[PDB]
């Protein structure tokens, strides 16, 4: 889920049923969105959508995301410091 | 609306 | 998934992330659809997740005889007999 | 096992 810390935030999500091209992470103002969609056609569809609010002292430009080989997606960013 | 690149980890 | 057998068909799906109330099995003519939807508004949190599966039913199954059950380990079964001799 | 009702509409 979402973890706020003193100098950063981080979101960690299990996405093991999705390949990278089926995943999208977006920042809109102080909202982070994560979407996953997998379809194939004898028809299978699965999707998810998560939204979290982030504190206003996070610069959206410094927000990054990575996907571990075990299917854990991380989204994180520093908060303004010093 | 920043789409954020999901990188390898 | 879907198994056609000699005297029946059987669909078995893992739905362990869904409560029974969040599952829907629709049988309309020769099509079976299974849907699950879980939504919750957690302070910031909104979470949604859904799945949809559709399978075609063999012509010798009376769709009205199709039934469904959910095992405590979260396996959903949908099955129906084929017309027998 | 719990019975799951079937939607037919």
């Amino acid at each position: 889920g979402m973890r706020l810390e003193k100098d950063r935030f981080s979101v960690n999500l299990d996405v093991k049923h999705f390949s990278p091209e089926e995943l999208k992470v977006k920042v809109l103002g102080d909202v982070i969105e994560v979407h996953g969609k997998h379809e194939e056609r004898g028809f299978i569809s699965r999707c998810f959508h998560r939204k979290y609010r982030i504190p206003a002292d996070v610069d959206p430009l410094t927000i990054t995301s990575s996907l571990s080989s075990d299917g854990v997606l991380t989204v994180n960013g520093p908060r303004k410091q010093v | 609306e920043r789409t954020i690149p999901i990188t390898r980890e």
